[PDB]
């Protein structure tokens, strides 16, 4: 993955052999760490209009 | 790609299968790319005297 968004500390069930994953459509929301073993989450950063 | 896949859930029922869903986990890939037309299934047999 590449991009920019916040990186938190979710609680999401992450299966041995998943690695990346999805929300609705091609919007990744939560990746897995590839040094140590934690899940972290994709979250888009503040943003809205003027 | 030799995409296998497990899953072990008991029952008791001997045979005709029930039905209900489930989920198969892939186990390990394989690295493959030879020709395979044939399957031949191994059992084991229990000899006794
Ligand atoms: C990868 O290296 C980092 C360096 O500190 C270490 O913290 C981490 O545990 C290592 N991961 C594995 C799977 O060995
Ligand atoms: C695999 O071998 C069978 C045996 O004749 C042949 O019919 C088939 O075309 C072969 N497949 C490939 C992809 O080589």
């Amino acid at each position: 993955l590449t991009g920019t968004g916040v990186l938190t500390e979710s609680n999401k069930k992450f299966l041995p052999f998943q690695q990346f994953g999805r929300d609705i459509a091609d919007t990744t929301d939560a990746v897995r760490d590839p040094q140590t073993l934690e899940i972290l989450d994709i979250t888009p950063c503040s943003f809205g209009g003027v | 790609y030799f995409k296998i896949y497990s899953k072990h859930t008991p029952i008791n029922l001997v045979r005709d299968l029930p039905q209900g869903f489930s989920a198969l986990e892939p186990l390990v890939d394989l690295p493959i790319g030879i020709n395979i037309t044939r399957f031949q299934t191994l059992l084991a047999l229990h000899r006794s005297y």
